[PDB]
């Protein structure tokens, strides 16, 4: 019923902005962190996208407490899939088990559902087609080449509708880091300090950017901005 | 291989309270059986609480535990785990 | 090594009292019978509770319930019927019986119906070749003899 | 059919087989002994440490691997017939700066080792190693006592045990050798 | 509001479910009493049948627990029944437990135990009674114990319960005061038989019949329910008396 | 929960293979409880703590494993202080009597408990005994232990009916002294109108040396 | 008949259910604790529901160890379950163990963790009574201690619950100093529940019982020199009476 | 428990701390300060026979309570038992963080079934371990928990930060660490003076003398020196 | 010799006790416990010696959070004996011995204790191990009621002299713990 | 589950919806007990031999019901299982008035706790025992009374008032043959308030005499005596 489903997504609404887009031969996700308080403890500040497997990586958008409750699950999940079958999780498989929980905490009554929708992408082991997927608070989960939510997500919904293209992915993953960070800079009015990404790419390459690698990205853009800027 | 009082004392209390409720239905009726068990229910099913590890103080007052103790209160041998487990 | 039998005025027969008029006697280990004659006590005492005294094809019945996992003689008396005997025989097998013991057809030889207290106490002495219970209609009694 | 051997050298520890599971990037587990019930609880490990290393995104040191895997192996023997196993966990420790190597034997006891084994590997081994070894060694010295040992073995157990594997830990992680 | 229908506090803290369940031990309009002689204890109940179709060996608010000890309910006759089952059974457990007869104080403190679960619990409702035991305890001698649907019990001199209450208490009280007693002074139970019917007409104004009262007795031995012809025998005694 | 049997199996694979089980003490000697007019007394032979507490009117002497004995008497002393406290009355005998046969069978003999239990409640002086598997038994003199045959033998000789404390005492210390083919004698005397009294013992540089802290 | 979670917070924060709770304490007869150099005194009035009770047959002041005793306010069978449980915790948790009592504190944690245990579960209310718990340890000494219905439990001096605590306590810090014995601490819980019982002041009103020395004629055994038995004490309906005689 | 765009019996929780006395730590190049006022007190309260603010958790860790004090002492108990279970498997103690989730977690799952009031109480977690040394950490009935410098829980909470912010250096001793914590609390307390009988104080320190930490909760005696010294009196 | 079944030795003096146990037996592991001023050692298992200093180790360590004071020996002899009787069936293979001194009285306590907990307390001296039989008849010879601290070490030390084989060096390698108010002091051998 | 009146609500909607059902009644004779069923006709569809309205229990023991019928059938059911494991158990058939206490504190057992209901029916049962004959009403809240005649459904003021003057004017009792009679004109003459629908009448007995201590339904010649004696007195 309504009663928490739809507010379910309301929250997810306030959370902060995450996105994911497929390139040709990798995945970045990128999200928005809010602004670090004068007294705050910056060298212990989390990672916000959050690796469950050395394939397999999440992102979220809602309630932080519950997204950690649910982060845990989806670690012990890919274990207990490796000691019992032998074989990395799948990124389908670990997306059906996360849209599983949080559809149980849906149907059931006596508690709620999970005020998280979380993006999650990897690598299939022994496979190159890169793997991005949503799960709603709903427990429904698909599929997508490119994907937002969080604040603001519909001014990047409309940047990636116009900037990218399913057939024409970005081929390398400098471009599809420029693309996630042109679109994060739309949310994120403040700079390079407030965007946090990650890159997977195949056989467990999984590869956090610093803020400096972040700030020559930022740097490009602002300078290639200003380039169609100096041009009437 | 097991030592021989394992199984006995791993479903004592099941069993007593089985051997038990079967002679009230044979004395006094499918009903006693069925109330004793519906306030067992309530009692176990309300309060759930992930921390309390004692076990019910008023479930004591249904079991007939007030000056009754033994070993397994002497030597008592995840939140979402729980949570799941309930439900 | 145990005994029991009827006579003129009730019943004569490890003794131990489920109920006021209804006795059971015991035989292999004293730990087992005795948990089975104080459950056999606190059935026939919620019985009693219900529906006033129990028969004593009652507490037969009650022992058959607690002796189906793990044979005992069961003796008493009430104030419609004589005094009774009941066997339950390796388990799962019953009988109402004059006379029962267990540990011989030299009993039956020397059986009779209807005896007095008199030749029934000697009987029994004889047949044991140490305590005895008698149960009536007038009361409870307790003899021994070595 | 069966051995285990490791050595502790100054910046290096030195193990050897024939199994074995890299439990995280700066440690090993060897083991040998019942070859059902040994590789299931091998992979067990396995799997807990790599769940700790990232549910925190960090390196548990060789005292708390070696301790966790003697403390699953107490459990493991409650409630069963106790399966014969041996265990040695090297490791390299970046807070103490270390090479550290531990022995867990079938019933959970635990010793912290200059060296090592288990299996058909008796005294001859060990008096060998006893006059041979020295704290202080390098890398090069340790593989070479490694060669001298492996070649009383082959002397003693002519139905030859088809080829060890090496593998050390140091201060750059794991390395499997050549020899 | 909400407070009212499951027990909970109300900005009072009063349990509004408890107050309600006392209502229920006025809605038979029978009153019982029962006193304390020097060798007994006496629990008499007025009986009342109106309509003709009834069957009046059926209408019995007297039930005997255990060999010693029997109670009288006030309150409605379904829950009565339930909380004599229940004080039966746990007698018998004693028993099973301790190996010495269920002693009346005890049976109180356990029935008004189980009577607080239902005062805090949401999901159980109190029973609609209130249960007066009475024996002759070997440690203690003539016993009264009263028991309420707030899980509250307390031992009595002598008790009286019902839409009357005052009155019976009032007579009794006043009687104590006379004679500096704790009990009723005669040494069998047919006299305090005798004293109880006398309070009770003397109290409630209606003479009464053999078909308008419920007598029990507990002594040493048993706990008995008095038939009839019993209570003529006592009805007589009072009409011979005067 | 309860009493765990984790390491059964493994126990008897390290017997099996020659690490030695190290052995539970048992207080093998003699007990005896000698009644009397007004009580019952109870008197244990103390070699190789071994009268216990129920209650302050309810006594225990012990055979058997040692600390079995003390396991058993010191949970059913708990249970019936925690009765005697529900109740407001005086612990019973009979109630101990119970608990103790009730809690042996439970545990099937394999507590090694052998127990002559003595007291005095509201009802008057009682004298029991529990053998471990539940079995119990009851008389006006009870021994059990090693030398219980010849203690017996005393007891039924000499056992009168109204002994007074002094010839209790005696007769209990007498029969004790034929378990020996001397060792002290350990009893207590519960009369009905007193408190309990426990007559205790009533049978009167070549090494080079560090330096360190913990 | 899910969300039938009782106790939840108001929009002010309160928890709104605990206090009705301590209201239902509020209207509780009074109970007083005083603490001396040499023991503690807790005390209460008994009201009659009719002059026909036996006032012997409802203890308000009990033992929960040889040691520990308490007092309450509120609904008397709360107190009642509480002091049944509260009895066994210190069988099981620390007798059982440790061969010891607990120490007053730590029965004050585990009462306290009873009624916390109803304050944050479903389908209970809060416990109705404010109970009072005053021991003595061999290492901490003589102690007084209240738990109110919240599960919250604070060491005091001297203090008072129920009807009259603000006028009971306004006295006893007129009263209270650190040179006090426990004859001079008896005369001042005297005094005090002189002022609010508004019935009958007799040995049969009053309820009173101390922790102070040890009294081996309680022990009810001799000849174990290691057990010196119980500090607490009920005072007799005469003891009272004596005492209330030269008041 | 049906939430709207907002979880209101969390809102409520945090506003439940608001009004339960208030705490504040500090963290110093050295060590780490932890300080606390007692709430309005009656002359008859045992102020020397208790902690009401101040726990230890193990040899290396604290925590400073603002809140429901009986829901403190469930979760603190917990975080006892869990720092024993880590230190009995791994032969190591805790490290602070893992301590602080674990806590995080069950006041989430307090918040999340309907049977279950979540705990009002926000604590002020104080350690150190060997991942990060000293580690200053806060954590709120909502279960979501964040790591400070100097922080500050319970009422007038928004007047301590701004003092805070103002007064704290990267590098302060945990000598002045100290007296930022005073200046903090006689700022921000709703009394006309601040007393050595109000106040719990806690310190861990690293030592010259060692390489290894030690923990002091302040004895009255001791809280009244550091408040002559800082000119409080 | 392995690991497993080394002697335990513990003996009361004026205001002091002694914990002392065999140290390697052939060229690390220790037997002798303390948690705070109370001591524990263990003859046994390798394995039960070391998860019974865990279980311990947990224990007190709640125990020093819970009641604010480290346990004192009586309180500790009663919880090993509560401990080892959880295991009734399949127990411990262990002979644990306890000693320390009591905050209160400041006297000397010790006992000793079986897989299962039964507790022999002393007036005297303690012995644990496999061996035990020579070494009590060393330790009756040797000891004096009421020695000074010093004299003590010396006692219990000549007993491990004594009873330990001649077959290595220095007597052999022993640790010893003078136990004492206010002050512990450890020697190796 | 409370009220200002101490009464449960659900018990108070519960015989609302017993008000409403198809009449019945009982009589108590000298020597057994007869019961008299009102069997309405809305439709021709209903077939005779399936259509049934008094039960069976023990088959000594006579049932008849009115209220909802999912409800009847449940306790017709219990009914039978606790008169057969008695049956089992002691080797004697179940006492009349030992299975009117196993029934009641079933129904009362559904008044205690919010998370079941209350039955919707009364019960109105009987027979002859070892002792003799009696009849027993059971309603929604549990309560139980013996009575020596009873009526219940929409008739049951009507049929009170004629059960009334039965036993004004017999007081030496009753024997069963002029029972049934009497249960006949009972029965039609508490149709005069539903007239303008048509109802079938059942009758079964059970007398120690007429029976031989079991349970029969009333076929043949007393039911065609019964149904002229009835239709006689009302016209």
């Amino acid at each position: 019923h309504i009663f928490q489903v739809e507010y379910a997504l309301e929250a997810v609404k306030r959370g902060t902005c995450a996105v994911g887009v497929k390139g040709k031969n990798c995945v970045v996700l990128g999200c928005e962190r809010r602004s670090t308080l004068k007294l705050q403890d910056t060298r212990i500040t989390p990672s916000k996208v959050s690796k469950i497997d050395s394939h397999v990586v999440l992102s979220f958008s809602g309630l932080n407490a519950d997204s950690r409750i649910l982060i845990e699950k989806a670690r012990v999940e890919a274990q207990s899939h490796r000691l019992t079958l032998e074989d990395p999780v799948t990124v389908e498989y670990l997306t059906r088990y996360v849209a599983g929980v949080q559809q149980r905490y849906t149907q059931s009554g006596g508690v709620r559902p999970f005020g998280v929708s979380t993006l999650i992408a990897g690598f299939d082991p022994r496979d190159d087609e890169p793997k991005l997927y949503q799960t709603e608070p709903s427990g429904i989960y698909s599929s997508w080449s490119a994907q937002t939510i969080g604040r603001n997500s519909k001014t990047v919904r409309e940047f990636l509708e116009k900037n990218y293209d399913r057939k024409e992915p970005p081929a390398t993953v400098e471009e599809c880091v420029k693309l996630t960070v042109r679109s994060l800079l739309e949310v994120v009015q403040t700079g390079a300090k407030n965007i946090e990404i990650t890159v997977v790419k195949p056989d467990s390459d999984i590869v956090a950017l610093s803020s400096e690698e972040i700030n020559q990205y930022v740097t490009q853009i602002e300078q290639e901005k200003q380039e169609q800027q100096e041009q009437d | 291989d097991r030592h021989p009082l394992e199984s006995t004392l791993k479903n004592w209390e099941t069993t007593q309270r089985q051997r038990q409720m079967e002679q009230y239905r044979q004395i006094f009726g499918i009903a006693e059986p069925m109330k004793r068990t519906m306030e067992m229910e309530i009692v176990n099913r309300t309060d759930f609480n992930p921390l309390s590890t004692n076990g019910s103080i008023h479930r004591d007052i249904l079991l007939n535990k007030e000056c009754s103790i033994d070993w397994e209160d002497v030597y008592p041998g995840d939140v979402h785990s729980k949570i799941e487990k309930q439900l | 090594s145990i005994m029991a039998v009827t006579f003129k005025d009730g019943v004569i027969l490890k003794l131990t009292r489920v109920h006021d008029k209804i006795w059971c006697c015991r035989s292999g280990s004293a730990a087992d019978t005795q948990a089975i004659a104080d459950i056999v006590q606190y059935h026939l005492e919620l019985y009693t509770s219900q529906y006033g005294t129990p028969s004593t094809e009652t507490a037969a019945s009650v022992f058959k319930e607690l002796c189906y996992e793990n044979g005992i003689i069961v003796a008493g008396y009430d104030d419609k019927n004589k005094g009774e005997v009941y066997t339950i025989p390796l388990g799962g097998s019953v009988h109402k019986l004059p006379y029962a013991i267990a540990g011989y057809g030299y009993c039956d030889k020397n059986f009779r119906e209807n005896m007095s207290k008199e030749e029934t106490v000697d009987f029994i002495k004889h047949s044991l070749s140490i305590r005895m219970v008698v149960l009536t209609a007038a009361g409870v009694e307790r003899l021994i003899f070595y | 059919m069966d051995i285990i051997l490791g050595i502790r050298v100054q910046d290096s520890v030195i193990l050897a087989s024939s199994k074995t599971r890299q439990l995280s990037p700066h440690t090993l587990m060897s083991f040998a002994g019942e070859a059902g019930d040994t590789v299931q609880f091998a992979e067990y490990i396995q799997a807990n440490i790599q769940l700790y290393s990232i549910r925190e995104d960090y390196e548990l040191s060789p005292q708390a691997v070696s301790s966790f895997v003697r403390q699953e192996l107490a459990k493991s023997i409650r409630s069963r017939r106790p399966y014969q196993v041996n265990v040695l966990i090297g490791g390299y420790d970046k807070k103490k700066n270390k090479p550290e190597l531990y022995q867990i034997d079938y019933l959970g006891t635990k010793v912290e080792l200059p060296y090592g084994a288990h299996g058909y590997s008796g005294f001859y081994t060990f008096s060998l190693l006893d006059h041979h070894y020295r704290p202080d060694m390098t890398t090069e010295e340790g593989l070479d006592l490694l060669k001298l040992c492996v070649q009383e073995l082959e002397k003693r157990m002519p139905m030859d045990f088809k080829g060890v594997i090496v593998k050390i830990v140091d201060k750059d992680g794991i390395r499997q050798v050549d020899d | 509001g909400y407070d009212r229908h499951i027990t909970i506090f109300s900005p009072e803290g009063r349990l509004y479910q408890v107050e309600y369940a006392f209502k229920a031990t006025n809605q038979t309009n029978i009153n019982s009493l029962a006193v304390r002689g020097k060798d007994c204890t006496v629990v008499i109940s007025q009986k009342k049948v109106p309509d003709k179709l009834l069957d009046p060996t059926t209408v019995s608010y007297i039930f005997c627990i255990s060999r010693t000890i029997g109670m009288v309910v006030n309150g409605p006759i379904p829950d009565a029944r339930n909380a004599a089952l229940r004080a039966k059974a746990e007698a018998a457990e004693f028993r099973y437990k301790y190996g010495y007869d269920m002693p009346c104080d005890v049976l109180a403190k356990r029935m008004a135990n189980l009577s607080q679960i239902y005062t805090q619990r949401a999901y159980m409702r109190p029973l609609g009674v209130i249960l007066t035991f009475v024996s002759v305890d070997e440690e203690l001698g003539p016993s009264i114990y009263k028991t309420d649907p707030a899980g509250y019990y307390v031992g009595y001199k002598a008790t009286a319960t019902g839409p009357k209450q005052q009155e019976i208490t009032t007579n009794l009280e006043n009687h104590f005061k006379k004679s500096k007693i704790d009990h009723i002074n005669e040494e069998s139970w047919e006299k305090v038989v005798e004293f109880a019917i006398t309070h009770m007409i003397d109290a409630l104004g209606t003479e009464f019949s053999k078909n308008d009262l419920e007598v029990g007795v507990a002594t040493k031995d048993k706990f008995f329910t008095l038939s009839a012809e019993n209570i003529e025998e006592r009805l007589v005694a009072i009409a011979e008396q005067d | 929960a309860g009493l765990s049997f984790d390491n059964y199996q493994r126990n008897n694979f390290l017997a099996e293979n020659s690490h030695t089980q190290p052995k539970a003490t048992s207080t093998g000697t003699t007990i005896v409880g000698v009644k009397f007019n007004n009580g019952v007394v109870i008197a244990a032979d103390t070699r190789s703590a071994k009268l216990h507490r129920i209650s302050p009117k309810i006594w225990c002497a012990g055979a058997g494993t040692a600390a079995d004995t003390e396991a058993v008497t010191q949970l059913i002393g708990s249970n019936i202080e925690l009765h005697s406290l529900y109740t407001s009355r005086e612990p019973r005998v009979v109630s101990a009597l119970q608990m103790l046969k009730q809690h042996l069978f439970k545990y099937q003999g394999h507590i090694g408990a052998y127990l002559i239990v003595a007291g005095v409640d509201p009802t008057g002086s009682h004298l029991f005994s529990i053998h471990a598997h539940g079995s119990t038994d009851v008389g006006y003199y009870l021994s059990l232990g090693s030398g219980s045959l010849a203690a017996m033998a005393v007891l039924e000789s000499h056992w009168k009916q109204d002994l007074t404390k002094e010839e209790a005492i005696k007769l209990a210390s007498d029969a004790i002294q034929a378990g020996i083919w001397g060792s002290n004698v350990d009893v207590c005397v519960m009369e009905i109108g007193k408190d309990a009294e426990y007559l205790r013992n009533y049978l009167t540089t070549t090494a080079v040396l560090k330096e360190s802290i913990v | 008949r899910y969300s039938f979670s009782l106790t939840t917070f108001s929009p002010s924060g309160k928890l709104g259910q605990i206090d009705y709770a301590l209201t239902a304490v509020k209207q509780g007869v009074t109970s007083l604790g005083i603490k001396a150099t040499n023991g503690v005194v807790i005390a209460t009035e008994k009201k009659s529901s009719s002059p026909l009770a036996m006032s012997e047959t409802l203890s308000k002041v009990s033992l929960l160890t040889p040691d520990i005793g308490a007092v309450y306010s509120g609904m008397g069978p709360d107190y009642r379950v509480l002091v049944d449980k509260s009895r066994k915790v210190a069988h099981t948790s620390y007798k059982r163990i440790y061969g010891e009592y607990p120490p007053t504190k730590l029965l004050v944690s585990e009462v306290a963790k009873i009624m916390q245990e109803a304050t944050q579960s479903g389908g209970v209310r809060p416990f109705g009574v404010s109970l009072l718990i005053a021991g003595h340890d061999e290492f901490n000494g003589f102690s007084l201690y209240q738990v109110d219905p919240s599960g919250s439990y604070f060491p005091w001096k001297a203090t008072a619950i129920g009807k009259g605590s603000v006028a009971a306590k306004t006295f006893l810090e007129k009263r209270w100093n650190d040179e006090l014995e426990l004859e001079d601490a008896i005369h001042i819980a005297l005094l005090t529940l002189k002022e609010s019982v508004e019935g009958e002041f007799n040995g049969d009103t009053i309820e009173l019982a101390i922790i102070g020395d040890e009294n081996p004629d309680l022990l009810g055994y001799t000849g174990i020199p290691t057990d010196k038995g119980p500090r607490f004490r009920k005072l007799t309906s005469q003891e009272i009476n004596d005492r209330l005689e030269a008041l | 428990f049906s939430p709207e765009g907002r979880l209101y019996q969390v809102e409520y929780a945090l506003e439940s701390i608001s009004h339960a006395g208030t705490a504040i730590g500090i963290m110093a190049s050295d060590g780490i300060v932890l300080a606390a006022e007692r709430k309005v007190t009656s002359t008859l309260l045992e102020q020397d026979t208790s902690t009401e603010k101040l726990y230890k958790l193990n040899d290396k860790i604290a925590v400073a309570v603002a809140g429901l004090t009986a829901d403190a002492e469930i979760l603190i108990n917990t975080a006892r038992i869990h720092a024993q279970n880590y230190l009995k498997t791994y032969n190591e103690d805790i490290p602070v963080e893992i301590l602080v989730r674990r806590l995080s977690d069950i006041k989430q799952g307090y918040t999340q079934h309907g049977g279950l009031r979540p705990f009002g109480v926000s604590f002020i977690y104080a350690g150190y371990d060997d991942r990060y040394g000293y580690q200053l950490y806060t954590s709120n009935p909502s279960g979501n928990y964040t790591g400070w410098k100097a922080i500050s829980v319970g009422a007038n909470t928004s007047a301590a930060q701004t003092l805070l912010q103002m007064d704290y250096k990267d590098d302060m001793k945990v000598d002045d660490a100290i007296e930022l914590a005073l200046k903090t609390l006689s700022k921000t307390t709703d009394s006309s003076a601040l007393t050595y009988d109000r106040l719990e104080f806690a310190t861990i320190r690293k030592g010259a003398n060692d390489g290894e930490v030690y923990q002091k909760i302040f004895k009255p005696q001791e809280i009244k020196d550091i408040l002559v010294k800082t000119g409080i009196t | 010799s392995s690991i497993n079944g080394g002697i335990v030795v513990a003996m009361t003096g004026k205001d002091c006790v002694a914990i002392a146990c065999d140290l390697r037996l052939g060229s690390k592991f220790e037997k002798i416990f303390h948690y705070g001023h109370v001591f524990l050692g263990i003859t046994g298992l390798a394995t039960d010696v070391t998860t019974l200093n865990e279980m311990f180790r947990y224990k007190t360590n709640l125990y020093k959070l819970k009641e604010e004071r480290a346990i004192e020996p009586e309180t500790f002899t009663q919880l090993v004996s509560s401990s080892l009787y959880e295991r009734r069936f399949g127990p411990y293979f262990v002979g644990p011995v306890v000693a320390g001194i009591n905050s209160k009285s400041g006297k000397p306590f010790i006992a000793g204790f079986d897989l299962i907990g039964c507790i022999d307390e002393a007036k005297d001296f303690i012995v644990s191990g496999t061996a035990s039989d020579q070494l009590f008849g060393m330790c009756e010879s040797l000891y004096e009621p009421n020695l000074e601290p010093e004299d003590l070490f010396e006692t219990i030390s000549q007993a491990l002299l004594n009873a330990a084989d001649r077959d290595a060096l220095s007597g052999w390698g022993a640790v010893v713990y003078i136990i004492k108010k206010d002050e512990v002091v450890k020697r190796y051998l | 589950v409370f009220s200002p009146d101490g009464r449960n609500f659900q018990v108070e909607y519960a015989v609302k919806a017993v008000e409403n059902g198809t009449t019945s009644i009982g009589i108590k004779c000298n020597d057994g007990v007869v019961f008299a069923v009102e069997k309405l006709i809305t439709s021709k569809l209903l077939v005779p031999q399936k259509n049934v309205k008094i039960q069976v229990v023990d088959r000594h023991i006579g049932c008849v019901y009115s209220g909802l019928i999912p409800d009847g059938r449940h306790l017709v059911n219990r009914g039978r299982e606790e008169a057969a494991s008695f049956k089992k158990l002691y080797k004697t058939p179940i006492p009349i008035p030992a299975f009117a206490d196993r029934l009641g504190q079933y129904v009362q057992a559904h008044t205690l706790y919010n998370s079941v209901r209350p039955f919707g029916v009364s019960t109105i049962f009987g027979g002859v025992d070892k002792n003799g004959a009696h009849l027993y009403m059971l309603e929604p809240s549990g309560s139980y009374w013996g009575y020596k005649g009873a009526a219940t459904g929409k008739g049951r003021q009507s049929a009170k008032a004629e059960l009334e003057k039965l036993v004004d004017h017999h007081p030496e009792g009753l024997s069963a043959r002029e029972a049934v009679k009497q249960a006949a004109k009972i029965i039609y003459l508490a149709h005069e308030d539903n007239k303008e629908k048509d109802f079938e009448l059942e009758i079964s007995w059970c007398s120690l005499s007429e029976t031989n201590g079991l349970h029969k339904f009333v076929k043949g010649d007393l039911l065609q005596e019964a149904i002229d004696f009835a239709q006689k007195e009302i016209n």
